């Protein structure tokens, strides 16, 4: 007869029902794993009050991170650090209007040029070493010819002016590999570049920079010791140099089309 | 006639042992590619049985039709 | 010179690529007329 | 059979028929037949399973050969 | 002799990855022989002696590969 | 809502088109000139598949089905009720992948971060452009693309399929399928990983870089590394991507036998 | 344009890292560790060194086993010929026993090398489980690794070992080849009446192009802010920095919703985990329960119904 | 006829070891690849049955015929 | 003739135990795919029932036949 | 230099006279055993 | 650069011109005898 | 440049015995030839 019924209800049926409710919950409980970092969040209310949320689920209970070699317990969802001083105005009332940095732009830390406030201890090894370090104090680590070593060349920045010379690779010896260049600036100060924003040319024994100007080099943020970075250093690093990236030249900003 | 003078500068930009090497390997693989292409044509060598065939000469070799004849009954 | 070659390094090196190019095609043209003599294929 | 099939098979052939032509073809042995498949050749104490070949008459695949 | 000094072979082998392997390899071994056997014609399991004890089919044919799936339990194909 | 640390990077600037305009946040969404696009886009191509679904049989979420036009229009243009509609939502469907994709890039602009995320989502919007306009385009007409519709478009897979013989043996399909097991095996054991080694046995620390190669040295004798295994995860779902369009691309253009029959190339070289 | 960190463009080594030490007791590392400068423009140069002990080396002779007896097999199909070997690999396989021998033993060349192999393969798998969950937990790890393993172990036992016995023959199961293997795919789906009418298997291809998507997703977001130090997660979790900042915000502007650097390992988790486990429970309840999905689907409400305008007349019943 | 003098310099410039050890190695595989592709064609001399066919010989022993011909009984 | 003088200096550039292990592991190989391209052939030498077929020896012992007797 | 295990000579020697001793024994087990399966089944 | 001299390298291509002729040799001799047992054109 | 720490006096030794024994494994390979020869001629 082709497609007789015998009866409607059967086990697929079931387990697919299962399958549903199976899903659906585990949904729930990664969706309040998400809500340990950056909350309760802040609404803001009709005229201006701001109130702290927490959403739908709620926030988990809290949780504790053991770091190795004493290095303290991390509650989370827990309390935070404070931000430091960011200057800022709003351009249009209302509450999800954009903002305009207020003084000099590279000089700032708002916007692309933002960073988090870390801890003043370095990274460590598994033996309790600092983990990012200048190859002068690793004395065992050797740059693979087959390679152009970069130490020696320049940083050209991004409108053709030369930014200074390269004079040590930080390396990193938990997983080697190279990680910073030092380079002394034009006005004599050993500043770093993270290798991830570096176009390194063997033959032109040149190293390209497009991120900032040439002149840009002189401000970077310099380190308290040079034999090891601490976590908050890289940020600030890092974060000058991403601010570049819209605010180098006056028309980064300034809608392509 | 003395339009081709500089040719020579050619290996001041060009390195030498790479392009040698570069060379070498693109014959071997053109080399392999022309006969494994001939011989998938009418043109092929191997198969044509020219100048006989060795396999029907072996077919018909007086032992093996004794032998073939032996069997069939 | 990005090569490291100077100018006399290159002008053997051209020498010896050039004798060494046009022995391969002599060689070439020898097999492609025994070819033709036994199975010519235009 | 050419007889029988033309005048018994119409709901297949039908009123367009067969006549030599369409199998000989002009020869007396026609081109496309079929015999029963022993398989290749493989051990003396191996039976065929008939399939896992590469399979000429069943479209190059590795289904069952014949 | 000319095998006095055999026993220094343990001085440059290490004992326990021997020993490691030996009693993994011989118990592989068996199980592999055991069903090997269980594969001819030597099989004691089926075999119908002393006595068939199932219920077997009463007229099982050889068995080829276009089949289909069995309605009961048998095991006398022979 | 904003979080704890938010508000210092919502600046203005790093836009396309548009400008100063559609540069504001709606919620936690960001809108923009390609926002107001997408939105519109995504609203107008749904309601018209919803009518689409109200001239049809059955209001049934599994038996909507919106059809593309028959082969003899060709490159042609089909009236509303036998392929036209088809037409209109399969324009609203690229306007809204496209300003999703410009959406992404105007974002990470902001940011200061690099354009990985839409560039990899270029892969899917060229698999769905093959299906809908390149093989169509090269065999004639818009009525070999897939209609719309749960469960209907699952039949024009498999009749497609059918349409030579055995669809497996088909090299570049092989290629794909590759890629998407080894991707899944891959966020297997990535996922693994990093939950293994910030939550370790009970009353322990939390472990370093060294255990996270020491694990995968000990069991396979070769570990990738930490910034490795993020390219290898991009490699592999683009690869899944590309050749998926390539053996769409490939099959009625470019061959039109059994794919069994394509094989057969191998087997017959001159050299065994 | 600007450096993409797709290659590694100066390479650096140090003396081998022999590794974490481990508990007291425990067997040496074998192997001298090599360096390849074409595995480092990509990732880690190290090769070696390696951990053989107790589950390990067993498993490795139970593969090794399986592995000579399917290869020999193979090429016992082609009469000894390693040139007919090479010339039709794809087409070879050992094939299972025919199915009207039921659950038995078949004898050796009808079915029983198949097995053979299956046993030792099977054997050889759950020795690896235990090699892998000590591995982990020696160092002192979550075993994290060793559940998703358990559960691709299971969908191998599902199709293979435990639908052939509650259907009554071995002859159900898969053959080892290339296009035999697929050759069963899409025989299996014919008999039942259409795999994608079968719910739990439309499921599973949800979750294997969710995989790609998440995967794609990821490897993306921390490829992008790998210049300010995202590739290192264990300190974005323990300590989060700027990297773990952007990267959130990205996913918040643009969808609505996001996850954190530790709960984005979670997600990838489960969903390589519900792939297979839907697979698992659309292949146990084919042909034992269900013997048509076509059918299925039409009593439940699923399959569209097409305009017919002809009729055709079905000769059983003429 | 002094074209080639200076050929020798060639080792000056190209790494004798690799150069050795890629020939030897490309000529290995050569030699499988060439009686690989002769035995598949007409001139194969295995299988020609030349100078006897030894597995036909085998068939027709007056031993196994007698044993086959008493298991038709 | 005394072209080949200086061929022992083979080894100052050569490895000898690489050479060593390679030429072992290559005669090993060689010597299993050789033995298996003839059995493969007409020359095969295990299944030529020479000098004698030996499972028809078995179908045709006398204990054999009167057991297959008396089944049928 | 050399590849060692650790042990001594002493150790080596002990080793060795177990390990033979033990592998005597498990052969005449084998021997056993096939003679028991001769009896019952012979395969020759 | 291979950090051979040209002396070197003279030493060198001698033995390798005189292995290389003699190879070639026996590989004649080989097909002479194959066209005698075997011919193919 | 490549060199693998033999002197002179090392390589012509490890030369020595190499000859001998590749001499001696040819002629073990011929015997086995005359013998297959005298079994089962395949030429
Ligand atoms: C009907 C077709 C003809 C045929 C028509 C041709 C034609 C036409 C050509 C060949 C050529 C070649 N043929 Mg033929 N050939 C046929 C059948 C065969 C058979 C066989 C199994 O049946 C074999 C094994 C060969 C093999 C060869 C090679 C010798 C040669 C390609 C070498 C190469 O590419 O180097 C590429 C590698 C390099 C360039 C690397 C560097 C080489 C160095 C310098 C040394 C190599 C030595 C050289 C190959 C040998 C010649 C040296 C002399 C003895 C002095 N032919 C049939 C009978 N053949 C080609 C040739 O003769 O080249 C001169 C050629 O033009
Ligand atoms: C009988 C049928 C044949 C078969 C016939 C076909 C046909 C026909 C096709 C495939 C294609 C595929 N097949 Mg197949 N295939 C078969 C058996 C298999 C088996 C198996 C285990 O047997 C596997 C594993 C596969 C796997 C695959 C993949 C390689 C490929 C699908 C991925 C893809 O296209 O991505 C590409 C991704 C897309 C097209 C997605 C587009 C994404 C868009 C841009 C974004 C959409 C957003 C959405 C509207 C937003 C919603 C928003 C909500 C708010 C959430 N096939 C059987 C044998 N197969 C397909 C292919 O290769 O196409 C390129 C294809 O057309
Ligand atoms: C109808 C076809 C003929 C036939 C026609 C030919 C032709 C023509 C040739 C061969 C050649 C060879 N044949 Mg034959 N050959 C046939 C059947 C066989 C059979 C068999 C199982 O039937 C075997 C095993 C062989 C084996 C061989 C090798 C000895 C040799 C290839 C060596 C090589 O690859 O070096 C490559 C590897 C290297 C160069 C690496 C470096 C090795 C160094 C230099 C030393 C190696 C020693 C060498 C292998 C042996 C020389 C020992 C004696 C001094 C002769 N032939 C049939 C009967 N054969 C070739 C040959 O003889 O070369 C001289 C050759 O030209
Ligand atoms: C027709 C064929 C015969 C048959 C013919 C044989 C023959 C022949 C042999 C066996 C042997 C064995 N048979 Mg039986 N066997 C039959 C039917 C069976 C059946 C069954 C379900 O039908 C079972 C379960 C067994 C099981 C066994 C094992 C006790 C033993 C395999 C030991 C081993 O694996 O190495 C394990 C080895 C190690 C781990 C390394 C060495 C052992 C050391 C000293 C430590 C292990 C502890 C202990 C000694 C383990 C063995 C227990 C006994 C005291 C031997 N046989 C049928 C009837 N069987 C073998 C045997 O007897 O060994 C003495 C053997 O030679
Ligand atoms: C019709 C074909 C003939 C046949 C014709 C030939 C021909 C011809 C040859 C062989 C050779 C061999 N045959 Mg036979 N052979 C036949 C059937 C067999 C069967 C069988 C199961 O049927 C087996 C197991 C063998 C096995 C062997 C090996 C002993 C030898 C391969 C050696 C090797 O590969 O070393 C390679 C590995 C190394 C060199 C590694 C180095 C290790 C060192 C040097 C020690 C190794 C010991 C070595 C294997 C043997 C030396 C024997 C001692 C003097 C006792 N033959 C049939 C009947 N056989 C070859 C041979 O005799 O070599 C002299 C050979 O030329
Ligand atoms: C439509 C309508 C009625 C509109 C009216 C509303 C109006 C008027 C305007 C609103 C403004 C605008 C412009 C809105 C557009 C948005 C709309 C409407 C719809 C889009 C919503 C949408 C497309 C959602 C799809 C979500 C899905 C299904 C995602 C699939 C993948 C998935 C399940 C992911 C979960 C895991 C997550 C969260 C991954 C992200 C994630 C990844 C991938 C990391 O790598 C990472 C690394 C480190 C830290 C964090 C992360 C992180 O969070
Ligand atoms: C946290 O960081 C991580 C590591 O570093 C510590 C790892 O090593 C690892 C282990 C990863 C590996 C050892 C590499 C796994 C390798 C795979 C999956 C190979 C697949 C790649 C290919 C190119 C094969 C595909 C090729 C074709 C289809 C052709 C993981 C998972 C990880 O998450
Ligand atoms: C980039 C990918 C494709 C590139 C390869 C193009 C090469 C070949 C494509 C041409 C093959 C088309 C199919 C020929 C067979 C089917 C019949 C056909 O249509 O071929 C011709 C049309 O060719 C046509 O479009 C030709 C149109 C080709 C234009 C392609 C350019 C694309 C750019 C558009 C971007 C926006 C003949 O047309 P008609 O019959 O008069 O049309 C009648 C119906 O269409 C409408 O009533
Ligand atoms: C189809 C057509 C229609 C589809 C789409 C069209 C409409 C949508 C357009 C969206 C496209 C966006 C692409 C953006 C892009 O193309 O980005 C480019 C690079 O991205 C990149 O290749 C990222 C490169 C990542 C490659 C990943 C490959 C992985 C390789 C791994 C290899 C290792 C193997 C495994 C270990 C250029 O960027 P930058 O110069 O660095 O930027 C700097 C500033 O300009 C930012 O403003
Ligand atoms: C007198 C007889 C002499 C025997 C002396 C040796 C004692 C027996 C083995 C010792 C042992 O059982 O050890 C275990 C080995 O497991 C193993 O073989 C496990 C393998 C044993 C079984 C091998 C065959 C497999 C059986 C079938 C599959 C079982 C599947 C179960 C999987 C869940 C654990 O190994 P390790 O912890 O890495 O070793 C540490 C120290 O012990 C030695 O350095
Ligand atoms: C020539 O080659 C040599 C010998 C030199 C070695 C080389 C090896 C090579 C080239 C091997 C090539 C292998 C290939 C291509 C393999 C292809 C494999 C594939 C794609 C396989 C796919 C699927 C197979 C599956 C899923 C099998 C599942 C089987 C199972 C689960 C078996 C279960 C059986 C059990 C547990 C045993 C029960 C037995 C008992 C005794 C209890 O019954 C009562
Ligand atoms: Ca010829
Ligand atoms: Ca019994
Ligand atoms: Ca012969
Ligand atoms: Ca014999
Ligand atoms: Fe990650
Ligand atoms: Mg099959």
């Amino acid at each position: 007869e082709f497609g007789y019924i015998t009866q409607y209800f059967d086990l697929a049926q079931v387990t697919l029902w299962a399958f549903w409710l199976s899903l659906l919950s585990v949904i729930f409980f990664n969706r309040r794993e998400d809500k340990r970092e950056g909350y309760p969040q802040e609404a803001v209310q009709i005229f201006g009050k701001t109130i702290l949320t927490e959403g739908f689920p709620f926030m988990p209970a809290p949780k504790t991170f053991k770091l190795p070699h004493n290095g303290g317990d991390v509650v989370k969802p827990g309390p935070e650090r404070p931000q430091y001083d960011f200057k800022l105005e709003q351009v249009d009332r209302f509450a999800g209007a954009a903002y305009r940095p207020v003084g000099n732009p590279m000089l700032a830390g708002v916007g692309p040029g933002a960073y988090a406030v870390r801890a003043n201890k370095p990274d460590l090894t598994n033996a309790g070493d600092p983990r990012i370090v200048p190859m002068r104090v690793a004395k065992h680590f050797a740059v693979v010819d087959k390679d152009p070593d970069p130490r020696g060349m320049t940083v050209i920045g991004a409108d053709g002016q030369v930014g200074g010379k390269v004079t040590e690779i930080w390396v990193d010896r938990a997983e080697p590999q190279v990680r910073y260049l030092e380079l002394e600036a034009g006005n004599k100060k050993k500043v770093l570049v993270p290798i991830a924003l570096c176009v390194i040319k063997g033959q032109k024994r040149e190293v390209k920079v497009r991120s900032i100007n040439g002149i840009h080099f002189n401000d970077v943020p310099t380190l308290s010791n040079y034999d090891q970075i601490t976590l908050a250093e890289e940020d600030k690093v890092s974060a000058y140099y991403g601010a570049g990236t819209l605010y180098a030249t006056p028309n980064r900003a300034e809608s392509v089309l | 006639a003395k339009s081709f003078d500089g040719m020579h500068k050619l290996w001041m930009i060009m390195n030498p042992v790479s392009t040698l090497w570069a060379i070498f390997i693109f014959q071997i693989f053109l080399g392999l590619l022309i006969h494994m292409v001939v011989l998938s044509s009418d043109l092929n060598w191997h198969d044509d049985q020219i100048p006989v065939g060795y396999q029907l000469q072996g077919e018909t070799l007086p032992v093996n039709l004794e032998m073939k004849a032996a069997l069939k009954d | 010179s990005t090569t490291g070659l100077t100018e006399a390094e290159s002008k053997e090196f051209h020498g010896i690529f050039m004798a060494s190019m046009t022995l391969w095609f002599g060689l070439v043209v020898l097999a492609h007329i025994l070819s033709w003599l036994y199975r010519p294929w235009l | 059979m050419t007889r029988d099939t033309n005048s018994n098979w119409t709901g297949h052939v039908a009123d367009t028929g067969v006549t030599c032509y369409t199998c000989h073809r002009g020869k007396p042995v026609p081109e496309h037949v079929w015999t029963t498949d022993p398989g290749p050749d493989i051990p003396s104490v191996f039976p065929s399973n008939g399939q896992n070949t590469i399979g000429y008459n069943v479209a190059y695949t590795a289904l069952p050969f014949d | 002799d000319n095998f006095t000094g055999t026993y220094k072979m343990w001085m440059f082998i290490d004992p326990r990855r021997a020993l490691l392997f030996i009693a993994s390899f011989q118990i592989l071994l068996g199980i592999l022989i055991h069903m090997i056997v269980l594969g001819s014609d030597l099989n004691w399991h089926s075999d119908g002696i002393p006595k068939f004890y199932f219920p077997n089919a009463a007229e099982a044919s050889a068995p080829i590969d276009m089949s289909p799936i069995p309605s009961a339990r048998n095991f006398k194909f022979d | 809502a904003l979080l704890n640390f938010e508000k210092k990077y919502r600046v203005r600037g790093g836009t396309l088109v548009g400008g100063d305009l559609f540069d504001f946040w709606v919620g936690p969404f960001y809108v923009g000139f390609f926002g107001v696009s997408a939105v519109f886009f995504a609203t107008l191509g749904t309601m018209l598949i919803l009518f689409g679904a109200a001239i049809g049989p059955t209001l049934n979420i599994w038996q909507i089905s919106i059809a593309p036009p028959d082969l003899s229009v060709g490159l042609g243009f089909a009236p509303i009720r036998e392929g036209g509609l088809w037409q209109v939502i399969t324009i609203c469907a690229v306007g809204a992948f496209v300003s999703w994709a410009l959406r992404q890039v105007e974002i990470a602009r902001k940011l200061g971060m690099g354009l990985h995320v839409p560039f990899a989502f270029s892969f899917a919007i060229l698999a769905y452009l093959t299906l809908v306009f390149f093989r169509p385009v090269l065999l004639g007409a818009w009525g070999h693309a897939f209609p719309y519709g749960l469960f209907s478009h699952l039949d024009w897979v498999s009749n497609v399929g059918y349409q030579t013989l055995h669809f497996h043996y088909n090299p570049a399909h092989m290629l794909a399928i590759s890629f998407f097991f080894i991707n899944t095996l891959a966020l297997a054991m990535h996922g693994s990983l990093i939950l293994s080694v910030v939550n370790p046995q009970k009353g322990e620390e939390v472990k370093t870089a060294e255990h996270e190669n020491t694990v995968f040295r000990d069991i396979v004798g070769y570990s990738i590394g930490a910034l490795a295994i993020h390219r290898l995860g991009l490699f592999l779902a683009i690869n899944a991507a590309f050749w998926s369009a390539v053996c769409m691309i490939l099959t009625g253009p470019f061959w039109t036998r059994g794919w069994p029959e394509w094989w057969m190339w191998w087997p017959n070289l001159p050299i065994w | 344009p600007e450096y993409q960190n797709i290659f590694n463009k100066v390479q650096v080594r140090e003396p081998a890292y022999p590794g974490v030490e481990l508990p007291k007791g425990s067997l040496p590392r074998v192997g001298k560790p090599i360096f390849s400068y074409w595995l480092g423009k990509i990732g880690d140069a190290q090769i070696g060194p390696l951990y053989l002990g107790g589950w390990g080396i067993a498993s490795l002779i139970s593969g090794f086993i399986a592995l000579e007896v399917i290869g020999l097999n193979m090429l016992a199909s082609v009469g000894w010929d390693p040139r007919l070997f090479l010339k039709e690999f794809f087409w070879l396989g050992l094939e299972p026993p025919p199915p009207a021998y039921g659950l038995s033993i078949p004898p050796l060349a009808e079915g029983g090398w198949w097995l053979i192999a299956g046993l030792f393969l099977t054997m050889s798998l759950l020795l690896w489980w235990v090699r892998v969950y000590k591995r982990a937990k020696d160092l002192g790890m979550g075993t994290h690794l060793s559940w998703a393993f358990a559960v691709a172990i299971l969908f191998f036992l599902t199709l293979g070992f435990i639908r052939p016995v509650l259907m009554g023959s071995w002859g159900e199961a898969p053959p080892f080849g290339i296009f035999p293997h697929l050759d069963w795919t899409a025989a299996i789906s014919i008999r039942y009446g259409n795999f994608y009418y079968n719910p739990f298997h439309g499921l599973s291809i949800a979750f294997m192009y969710g995989s790609a998507v998440l995967f794609a997703m990821h490897g993306g977001t921390i490829l992008a802010v790998s210049r300010y130090g995202g590739d290192r997660e264990i300190d974005q979790i323990t300590d989060r920095g700027t990297a773990a900042e952007r990267a959130m915000l990205f996913w918040r502007w643009c969808m609505g919703f996001n996850a954190s650097m530790e709960s984005i390992h979670r997600w990838a988790w489960w969903f390589a985990v519900f792939c297979i486990i839907n697979s698992i429970l659309g292949i146990i309840l084919t042909g034992t329960v269900v013997d048509n999905w076509y059918l299925w689907a039409v009593k439940h409400g699923v399959a569209p119904s097409y305009p017919s305008e002809l009729t055709i007349d079905n000769p059983y019943l003429t």
